[PDB]
């Protein structure tokens, strides 16, 4: 049967949030010219130019 | 120095010395304006650019 | 007004959420450690969270 004492019941949340699914568009993205490009030991890859 | 800058692309050192205001000297060939007049002068044009 | 066992699944939907903060400086780790640590690549935050 019901009861409303064991019913009510104060529920609690959150007030406008936005959640965010892509989480890459965030970062702006440039590269160094490619005839500038350089390996790990920052000397140039194609060095031949 | 202003061409390794332009190569690199990182601008975030200039970027970490022209938001908080420190004495800096960007080295490397550049054109001007030629402003004549006082007021425009007195009008602080030069940090504007 | 619930019933506790339908208080009892809601709550749970409550509490256990699967959603958290995002700054600039977790969007900074989810991108990788070589791309991190690249000068080839030039990557920042141009955009307000």
């Amino acid at each position: 049967q019901f009861d409303f004492r064991a019913s009510m019941h104060m529920l609690t949340s959150n007030l406008t949030f936005t959640v965010y699914s892509d989480l890459l568009a965030f970062v702006s993205a440039d590269t160094v010219e490619p005839i500038n490009a350089v390996a790990f030991d920052n000397m140039r890859i194609m060095n031949e130019l | 120095n202003l061409e390794e800058l332009m190569r690199s692309g990182d601008y975030a050192q200039i970027t970490n010395m022209l938001l908080n205001n420190q004495p800096v000297a960007l080295v490397g060939a550049l054109p001007f304006i030629t402003d004549s007049s006082v007021i425009s002068l007195i009008a602080k044009l030069d940090a504007t650019v | 007004i619930l019933h506790p066992i339908d208080h009892a699944f809601n709550e749970y939907f409550l509490q256990h959420q699967l959603v958290e903060p995002l700054n600039n400086d977790i969007i900074f780790n989810y991108i990788p450690e070589r791309i991190r640590n690249d000068v080839n690549y030039i990557l920042n935050m141009d955009r307000n969270l």
